[PDB]
C-alpha cells in the first residue's frame, strides 16, 4: 500500500555510526529520499573498519558527511543533516524533528532511548530502535506506533533476550553490514504494517541466521 | 543490556 | 598468516553488484591487495545494488571500485584490470597469476570455463559466488586446486537450480564474505547454497 | 540462472 511506503515517508536516524550509516544508505538505494541524520560525533579513522564512509570524511560532522554520500546516490536525494545530539536545544530544529514519520534510533545508546521517551513528538510517529551485541552475535529489533516511545517496554525486551568470521570475535565490517541488511528489511516491515513488534536476530558460525521469535522455515 | 551501534 | 586473508593477494573478476560490496567488506577487514578485473562501465541503474555512487557513473566498474577501495584504508593497494578475462596482454595474465585467490563474481558460465583454461601455474583458492536472480539464494563454491575444476562446480550449482534490492544483496556480500574467509582460513572442496527467509534469517545446505 |  502507497501509504504504508517507505519510500515516500520521511525518514529520521538518529546515530550515524556503524549500524546507522548503513542502514541509512540501504535505504536511500531502495527509494527512500527523505532522511534526517542526527549526530554531533566527528568521524575518525578507527570508524572506518565498520562504517560506510571513507578517508575523505575523517574529521567532518558524522551526520554532515554521512549526508553528503547519501545526496550522491539518487538525483532527487533529499537527505539532511542535524549536527548535534539529540534532544537539540534549538525549536526550529526539535520542529524540523516533528517533521519526519519513521524515528531509527542507532545509537546502542540507554540515554537516547530516555531522551525519545520524554521528547514532545506532537503526533503519533513509527518509532524503530536497532542495536548489536557486543560481538555483533545478534541484533536488537524494537518498534512501535504511538504518540510517546515505550522505553520500558523496550528495555524489558532487550534484557530479556540478553578465523575472525565466527560470530563471537569482534565485530567487523561484514558483521555490521549483516545486521544493516537484516535491519533494513525490519524497518521495511515494520512501516508496511506499522504495530508493536519485537525480534532477537542470532548469527550462527555456519553462516546461517535466526530469529526468536522463529517465523519462517523449519 | 549491553548494544553497539 | 597462511590461513589469513589479510595477507593473502586476493583477485576479484566481476565489479558487479555482489564483487563491489564483497571488494569494499574485504578492504575494510585488511584485506589491502586486492586485484579487480571488469571491463564494463557503471550504469545509473546499477546503483540501486551497488557500492558506489552517481560520481563513478560512466568510469569504467574496476577503475572506480579500486578509486573507492583506496580510500577506505591508509594501507589499501587494490589494483585495476579494465580488460575483460582471460586477458590478451602476456604481461596481464602473470600479473594475475600473482594473486593468491581468485574470486569469480560475475555469474557468467563463460568466466568459468574461461578459469579452467586458464593456466594459473601455481596452486590458487578458487570461489566463484552468485545469486539466484531474484536474490532468494546464494551459490557459494570453493576449491584449492592447481586448475579451476569447472565441471564440479557447474554440477553443484546445476544440482541447486521481487527485484533484488539494495538489502538483499548486502545481506549476501555479508554471507559470501563470511564464506570467503572460512574458505581461506581452511582451503578444501567446499560447497553450500544459501536461502534468504523474507525477515532476513538465512539457512544453509552444504554438499557433502 | 545465476546473476552476480
Ligand atoms: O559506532 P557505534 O556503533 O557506537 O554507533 C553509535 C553512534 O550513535 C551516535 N550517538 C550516540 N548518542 C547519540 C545521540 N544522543 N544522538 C545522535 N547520535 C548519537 C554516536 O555518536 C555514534 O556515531
Ligand atoms: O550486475 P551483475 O550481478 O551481472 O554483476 C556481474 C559483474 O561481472 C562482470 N563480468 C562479466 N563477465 C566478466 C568477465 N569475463 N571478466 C570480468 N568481469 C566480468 C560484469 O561486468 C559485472 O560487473
Ligand atoms: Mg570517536
Amino acid at each position: 500500500e502507497a501509504a504504508n511506503d517507505i519510500r515516500s515517508k520521511k525518514v529520521l536516524i538518529i546515530g550515524a555510526g556503524s549500524l546507522g550509516s548503513m542502514i541509512a544508505e540501504n535505504l536511500m538505494r531502495i527509494g527512500v529520499v527523505s532522511q534526517g541524520i542526527l549526530d554531533a560525533d566527528l568521524l575518525q579513522t578507527g570508524n572506518l573498519s565498520r562504517h560506510a564512509l571513507t578517508m575523505t570524511s575523517v574529521g567532518h560532522n558524522k551526520a554532515a558527511a554521512l549526508v553528503e554520500h547519501l545526496n550522491r546516490i539518487l538525483p532527487d536525494a533529499s537527505a539532511r543533516s542535524f549536527s548535534c545530539a539529540f534532544p537539540p536545544e534549538s525549536e526550529v530544529a526539535k520542529n524540523s524533528l516533528r517533521q519526519y514519520d519513521v524515528i531509527i534510533d542507532c545509537t546502542g545508546d540507554d540515554g537516547v532511548l530516555k531522551s525519545l521517551a520524554a521528547f514532545d513528538w506532537k503526533s503519533e510517529k513509527i518509532f524503530i530502535s536497532l542495536a548489536m551485541t557486543w560481538r555483533a552475535e545478534g541484533l536488537f529489533a524494537f518498534a512501535a506506533s504511538e504518540t510517546s516511545f515505550p522505553v520500558t517496554d523496550a528495555s524489558s525486551r532487550f534484557n530479556a533476550s540478553a578465523g575472525a568470521w565466527h560470530p563471537v570475535f569482534p565485530a567487523r565490517a561484514d558483521d555490521v553490514q549483516l545486521w544493516a541488511a537484516v535491519g533494513t528489511k525490519f524497518i521495511c516491515r515494520v512501516v508496511s504494517a506499522p504495530g508493536r513488534i519485537y525480534e532477537y536476530f542470532k548469527q550462527m558460525p555456519d553462516g546461517t541466521v535466526e530469529k526468536e521469535p522463529h517465523e519462517y522455515g523449519s | 543490556t549491553g548494544r553497539f551501534a
